[PDB]
């Protein structure tokens, strides 16, 4: 026979417009609701600059996923 | 390698090893360091992510403690 | 976290019916 002294298991959380201003994704920002372009961050959102600026200006984490937020500048 | 097309392939390649690395082994001190030279060159910095999530993890036991306490 | 053991839960009009 076997005995079992320790174990580790594994899951995964299994579960798309500006959520912040809940604008369509492509259409424009409703504060100014146009002169707002996306905003791309490593966390893999698109914001727009208008919310992002504000919010930013307010708190400094990704509104979405909880990490300090990091404009993207790959690429660029 | 940093801040060219090769970034993107390389981190995939090195996401596919560190993922049976770190389950074979904990997080060690030698991860962590060699991501503290060569992380800026990683993209979107998914390793960094999976080790912060051991750490997550770690909390996210110390809760369930908790709550056991408190439902007894 | 402990709930609030207080917070968690007629009379008066029987006695206006009386009166």
């Amino acid at each position: 026979r076997f005995e079992v002294k320790k174990w580790n298991a594994v899951a995964l959380w299994a579960w798309d417009n500006c959520a912040i201003c809940r604008n369509h994704i492509m259409d424009l920002c409703i504060e100014c609701q146009e002169e707002c372009t996306v905003a791309w961050g490593v966390c893999n959102h698109a914001f727009h600059f208008h919310c992002i600026s504000r919010w930013l200006k307010t708190r400094q984490v990704c509104p979405l996923d909880n990490r300090e937020w990091e404009f993207q500048k790959y690429g660029h | 390698l940093s801040g060219l097309e090769l970034a993107t392939t390389f981190e995939h390649f090195y996401q596919h090893y560190m993922a049976d690395r770190l389950l074979s082994f904990g997080s060690s001190w030698l991860e962590g360091a060699v991501l503290e030279q060569i992380g800026l060159c990683f993209p979107n910095r998914l390793p960094q992510l999976m080790l912060q999530s051991l750490s997550t993890s770690e909390e996210l036991q110390r809760q369930f403690h908790l709550f056991q306490l408190q439902r007894l | 976290l402990y709930p609030l053991p207080y917070l968690q839960p007629t009379q008066a009009e029987w006695w206006e019916l009386l009166f």
